[PDB]
RNA sequence: CGACUCUUAGCGGUGGAUCACUCGGCUCGUGCGUCGAUGAAGAACGCAGCUAGCUGCGAGAAUUAAUGUGAAUUGCAGGACACAUUGAUCAUCGACACUUCGAACGCACUUGCGGCCCCGGGUUCCUCCCGGGGCUACGCCUGUCUGAGCGUCGCU
RNA sequence: CGCGACCUCAGAUCAGACGUGGCGACCCGCUGAAUUUAAGCAUAUUAGUCAGCGGAGGAGAAGAAACUAACCAGGAUUCCCUCAGUAACGGCGAGUGAACAGGGAAGAGCCCAGCGCCGAAUCCCCGCCCCGCGGCGGGGCGCGGGACAUGUGGCGUACGG
RNA sequence: CCAUCUAAGGCUAAAUACCGGCACGAGACCGAUAGUCAACAAGUACCGUAAGGGAAAGUUGAAAAGAACUUUGAAGAGAG
RNA sequence: CCACCCGACCCGUCUUGAAACACGGACCAAGGAGUCUAACACGUGCGCGAGUCGGGGGCUCGCACGAAAGCCGCCGUGGC
RNA sequence: CCGCCGCAGGUGCAGAUCUUGGUGGUAGUAGCAAAUAUUCAAACGAGAACUUUGAAGGCCGAAGUGGAGAAGGGUUCCAU
């Protein structure tokens, strides 16, 4: 999990927020692995990642990276999408398969939290007071 | 009434553009009417005032029929100096008094290649508008 | 005389440098006159010579760079200063040829099912 | 003696001029600037001080290059061309 | 101090050059409102802080 | 504090609502912008209908609205198959296609099949090459009748 | 800025106001009461041919 | 002389040498409190500073 | 009889209210929506004949070229080839130029100390010295070269 | 012994490229309080909000159903009105609180892997020539190099092929 | 039993947002103790080791015509 | 302005009780405090009335005013 | 710049140890009293208790009221 990084386990709040252990990170370890690979190789684009093994202390993932400036990539219309600037650091914005799994996206009764594109988008829409001109 | 949405009617804006206009714009701002004979001759109502132009002062304390030459166009002050439009300082020095070019009438133009080009542009356009009004 | 960039265009490289040298010598003398008393006429010539030097140097640099562009025209690789600047992001965008590339599948769709011009009667 | 007398012993500079932001906040012993965060790669900036943000944001300086980009934008960043000779 | 770096000396150079009164002919210019240098530093009153 | 007789009210104003207040002062500007875009699009696509492609009749679901019909997203593949229109061709000639929709009853299928056939008769098809026409509408039909049909196609 | 600047008026009430305004414009006593200087006007309402 | 702060004694000696076509024995430089670099350029004994000052225009 | 004190008026001061003014804000709206290793944002220092700030600019420094424009700029002065029509000035700006620090890039941050290549000078003919130019950061992609392995094999 | 092939690695100021930092109103991914309300207070509320970190673009994200429904059925996403202060949550206290249908704004659909078949039919780099031609390339050539059977390309994707 | 879709790969304009920026228009707004902190050499002067804090300050006249000259005074300052 | 006769304690505030040995107030100028939004109740005015209401959208060759106004009706979906 | 008919509001001050600016009585008052001490003549000058020169009387008294530095200051140095 994700231990709360507070000094000596003191949270300085109400008991509801006194938790330091048994806490879990919002994103998966596969998402963290993509983020690490993406940060180190800033000139490449994270496409996807897959599991290859685990032990008690470590999980091993293999991240597929694409060089967006290689001619074999830029001259192929099927992969020209990854070369566009809007796809910079997809792994850091939750746009890879592993990253988007934690966002609560989806269709249906289960995924109402993220109507509008994200949990933040839905919250903004539902907490914005629409004051029309004629009221 | 003005209808152009890209032209402002704001008092503060128009004053700001006027008092901070660059010199070449100030040239257009410092236009003066031609005399009746000049207006009839060139079919032009107004010209940007130039040094070595003979003018009459038609408004103010120096109004009269005297023909004087424009000796200095001080655009930064929006005023012109005319050769006999002067006054006596205390110590006896004679200083020109600034006259706004809209308050003078050009009686003789300093014609060179540029003025002749400018005059034939205004008259061609005034005549072309008649081909509109008709 | 009056130094004009127009006149300097046809001059050779050697005499352009020579003109630059005489101007630089003259400016040094004027700066001497600035501290050794010196009349107003000599002081007011400082700006004239200073801008005259810039006029000669601009002609030399403009001539020297355009010769490079003619030499590097048609070469696969050119110095970065001789390359289009624009903005970093426009320099990193797909080129027109790459942007006009279509897969055979897309080409087959366009050939078979082109958009039609049609009207509907009321 | 914590007041006037102790003020006389202040003769060692904690901070000096920063080589990046020019503020006199480069802590000598820590070798870090309390203004811009030098030598950190990223600029020190906090949303808790908007005043501090607007004191040094883009716009309080010269725009030696941006205000040329703003001009060149209005014509589509054209290059390699000149007006027709007269 | 007599011991000084080049950067500090160059900094003190700029501060001396700036600490001068306005030229008297500035006042005669059109639209002038500067009647005296309001950024004059006296070595004993206000310190540079460096 | 309550006072005498009143309604118990729970106004939802305990968050920082003042930070998220959407005013509508650009509503007139938005309406102008949408209008100009509609007009610009119509001029670009003329003489094709301004509203867009023809839509099918669908029955609204639930017991509250099953007595009413409305415009659907697109014609089903079965409706296009019966009408004899290739699903790829339908989009080019202005027919919306919805592969997700399935026809549960034959009454709905025949209603939309008839709608497609009647649309096809009303359609004026310009040749891809003006000089050479193959299976397109008649020159006379194109010359005069063609005009941009405003409003939904066959409401 | 989220003061209530604008106001709604019923369409029927807006239409009633136009009717009352038109009716009053045909009464010389009310037009003159608005200082409209119509002493030499031939008739109220004043109707002119469509070639205008 | 007042010289560029970038210049060193070797450059100052070389500049003075063939600007004024003289020989230089020693160069002593300081940076004055107004940030300028002042160079004391002592010429060779055969050259006369007063003569050179006349040709320059210093006096 | 005066002072002194108080009250009220006239005038004078002290002070900067009031009124009038407004190249400034605030609010709403619209169009666009563009930074950077080809060195940004920011900082420093410097640049004017007289100029400290503001502004502008970068050793070509209160600007060069070009285009448009068409006689100024101006506080003073100076220049009739620096007082210009063979183009003043202003605007535009596409050409050229663009110091130091800064993601900041040889290393270090003291204008501290190197390395490699080329050119000129020291009569250079070596070493060495001086000047000038180019290069020398981290990560990463494709490709090349040079290699490592009692990793897996083949032949002898 | 050695000579070769491959694999896994390493060095280079190797040839050519790419990332960094800024701005941050709006957007995406995390992290995340307490003041406050509850007339005390701990769950709750404040609030997934402020502060903190990362990443973008002119928009972003979302997006062509492992959907809604239970009807005579609709049919990607986003936004608006309504649903609705409702169903529901809640020391069932204070408080909190969506969705589907309906009406609109806009409207647009698609691609792989796999499974097969086609003599790798595919791609990158280099050298030369010809033509448009500020490097954008088109073609031709080369018993040129490399990638690639640990699988490139054509066809094809749940609407079937 | 029935309904409904086909997850664990990917792309995609529009309608939407925009207290930063580049230009621009407007206002039943404020009118120099107001309106931005800032109408002015304002994020300036100044303060703090520092993070940071942070002002005051508009108006001659239509035009400088900004009071030559005489006179008292050392002058500031007066009288003409 | 002054004289005289009679009357006459300093205001604001909290308080059962203030001229108080209760607190604030040296003086003068300018600034200075029930607002706006949403909701709800009742009362009053106006329109229409078993209905009523377009507020969201659209149409009118957008645009000084006009970001207004007018219109919709198989736009009344929807609210009540 | 105002009257009248309507419209709109950041709309009325004596107080808030109110905010900012200005000004009084106090008041020509308190004070200009830590470390022994000044005097004569002349000069310059409009002007001398205080400047300069000379003379006298004193003090620091080598752990200095002397002569040089570090830190810090940053031109304060020197001349006019
Ligand atoms: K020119
Ligand atoms: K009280
Ligand atoms: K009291
Ligand atoms: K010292
Ligand atoms: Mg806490
Ligand atoms: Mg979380
Ligand atoms: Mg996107
Ligand atoms: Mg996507
Ligand atoms: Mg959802
Ligand atoms: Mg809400
Ligand atoms: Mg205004
Ligand atoms: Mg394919
Ligand atoms: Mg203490
Ligand atoms: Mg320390
Ligand atoms: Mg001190
Ligand atoms: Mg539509
Ligand atoms: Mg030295
Ligand atoms: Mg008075
Ligand atoms: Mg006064
Ligand atoms: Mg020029
Ligand atoms: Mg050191
Ligand atoms: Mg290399
Ligand atoms: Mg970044
Ligand atoms: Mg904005
Ligand atoms: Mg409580
Ligand atoms: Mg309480
Ligand atoms: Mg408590
Ligand atoms: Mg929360
Ligand atoms: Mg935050
Ligand atoms: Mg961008
Ligand atoms: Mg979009
Ligand atoms: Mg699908
Ligand atoms: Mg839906
Ligand atoms: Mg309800
Ligand atoms: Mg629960
Ligand atoms: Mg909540
Ligand atoms: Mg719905
Ligand atoms: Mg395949
Ligand atoms: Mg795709
Ligand atoms: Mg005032
Ligand atoms: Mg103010
Ligand atoms: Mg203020
Ligand atoms: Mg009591
Ligand atoms: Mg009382
Ligand atoms: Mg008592
Ligand atoms: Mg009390
Ligand atoms: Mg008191
Ligand atoms: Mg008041
Ligand atoms: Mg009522
Ligand atoms: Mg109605
Ligand atoms: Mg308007
Ligand atoms: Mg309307
Ligand atoms: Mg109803
Ligand atoms: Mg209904
Ligand atoms: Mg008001
Ligand atoms: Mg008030
Ligand atoms: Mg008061
Ligand atoms: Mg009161
Ligand atoms: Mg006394
Ligand atoms: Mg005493
Ligand atoms: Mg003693
Ligand atoms: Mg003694
Ligand atoms: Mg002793
Ligand atoms: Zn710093």
């Amino acid at each position: 999990g994700r231990k709360r990084p507070v000094p000596k386990g003191a949270t300085y709040g109400k008991p509801v927020h006194h938790g330091v252990n048994q806490l879990k990170f919002a994103r998966s370890l596969q998402s963290v692995a993509e983020e690490r690979a993406g940060r180190h190789c800033g000139a490449l684009r994270v496409l996807n990642s897959y599991w290859v093994g685990e032990d008690s202390t470590y999980k091993f993932f293999e991240v597929i990276l694409i060089d967006p400036f290689h001619k074999a990539i830029r001259r192929n219309p099927d992969t020209q999408w990854i070369t566009k600037p809007v796809h910079k650091h997809r792994e850091m914005r939750g746009l890879t398969s592993a990253g988007r799994k934690s966002r609560g996206l989806g269709k249906g009764h289960k995924f109402h939290h993220t109507i509008g594109g994200s949990r933040r988008a839905a919250w903004r829409r539902r907490n914005t007071l629409q004051l029309h001109r004629y009221r | 009434m003005k209808f152009n949405p890209f032209v402002t009617s704001d008092r503060s804006k128009n004053r700001k553009r006027h008092f901070n206009a660059p010199s070449h714009i100030r040239r257009k701002i410092m236009s003066s009417p031609l005399s009746k004979e000049l207006r009839q001759k060139y079919n032009v109502r107004s010209m940007p005032i130039r040094k070595d132009d003979e003018v009459q002062v038609v408004r103010g304390h120096y109004k009269g029929q005297q023909i004087g030459k424009v000796v200095q166009v001080y655009r930064k002050k929006y005023v012109i100096y005319i050769e006999r439009v002067q006054r006596e300082k205390a110590n006896g020095t004679t200083v020109h008094v600034g006259i706004h070019p809209s308050k003078v009438v050009i009686t003789r133009l300093k014609l060179d290649k540029d003025r002749k080009k400018i005059l034939e542009r205004k008259a061609k356009s005034r005549q072309v508008g008649k081909e509109k009004g008709k | 005389a009056k130094i004009k960039a127009r006149d300097l265009r046809g001059k050779k490289k050697e005499e352009l440098l020579k003109q630059l040298d005489d101007l630089k010598v003259e400016l040094s003398q004027l700066r001497v006159a600035k501290v050794t008393g010196g009349a107003a006429s000599k002081l007011s010539k400082i700006r004239v010579v200073r801008k005259s030097i810039a006029r000669v140097l601009t002609v030399i640099n403009q001539t020297q760079k355009e010769n490079l562009r003619k030499f590097y025209k048609g070469k696969k690789y050119k110095p970065l200063d001789l390359r289009p600047k624009k903005t970093r992001a426009m320099r990193r965008r797909l080129n027109k040829h790459e942007e006009n590339l279509k897969t055979k599948k897309q080409q087959r769709k366009e050939r078979l099912y082109p958009l039609r011009k049609y009207a509907v009667k009321a | 003696t914590k007041g006037t007398s102790s003020f006389g012993k202040r003769r060692n500079k904690t901070h000096t001029l920063c080589r990046r932001c020019g503020s006199k906040a480069y802590h000598l012993q820590k070798s870090t600037c309390g203004k811009c965060g030098y030598p950190a790669k990223r600029k020190r900036k906090y949303n808790w001080s908007a005043k501090a943000k607007r004191r040094n944001t883009t716009g309080t300086g010269r725009m030696r290059h941006l205000k040329i980009v703003y001009r060149r934008f209005r014509h589509g960043f054209r290059e390699g061309t000149t007006p027709k000779p007269k | 101090s007599s011991h000084k770096t080049f950067r500090i000396k160059r900094f003190l150079a700029k501060k001396q050059k700036q600490n001068r009164p306005i030229p008297q002919w500035i006042r005669m210019k059109t639209g002038n409102k500067i009647r005296y240098n309001s950024k004059r530093r006296h070595w004993r009153r206000t310190k540079l802080g460096l | 504090a309550p006072s005498r007789n009143g309604m118990v009210l729970k106004p939802h104003f305990h968050k920082d609502w003042q930070r998220r207040v959407a005013t509508w002062f650009n509503q007139p500007a938005r309406k102008i912008r949408r209008r100009k875009a509609r007009q610009a699009k119509a001029r670009r696509i003329a003489p094709r209908p301004a509203s867009g492609p023809i839509r099918p009749i669908v029955r609204c679901p639930t017991v509250r609205y099953h007595t009413k019909v409305r415009a659907g997203r697109g014609f089903s593949l079965e409706e296009l198959r019966v009408a004899g229109i290739h699903k790829k061709v339908a989009r080019t000639i202005g027919i919306s296609v919805d592969p997700r929709r399935r026809n549960k009853s034959t009454e709905s299928l025949q209603a939309n099949v008839q709608r497609l056939k009647e649309y096809r008769s009303k359609l004026i098809l310009f040749p891809r090459k003006p000089s050479a026409p193959k299976k397109g509408d008649s020159s006379a039909e194109e010359l005069k009748l063609a005009t941009q049909l405003t409003g939904p196609v066959m409401p | 800025t989220w003061r209530r600047w604008h106001r709604r008026v019923n369409t029927t009430q807006k239409r009633y106001a136009i009717c009352s305004a038109l009716a009053a414009s045909a009464l010389p006593a009310l037009v003159m009461s608005k200082g409209h200087r119509i002493e030499e006007v031939p008739e109220l309402p004043l109707v002119v041919e469509d070639k205008v | 002389f007042i010289v560029d702060v970038k210049a060193n004694k070797h450059q100052i000696k070389q500049a003075v040498k063939k600007l004024y076509d003289i020989d230089v024995a020693k160069v002593n430089t300081l940076i004055r409190p107004d940030g300028e670099k002042k160079a004391y350029v002592r010429l060779a004994p055969d050259y006369d500073a007063l003569d050179v000052a006349n040709k320059i225009g210093i006096i």
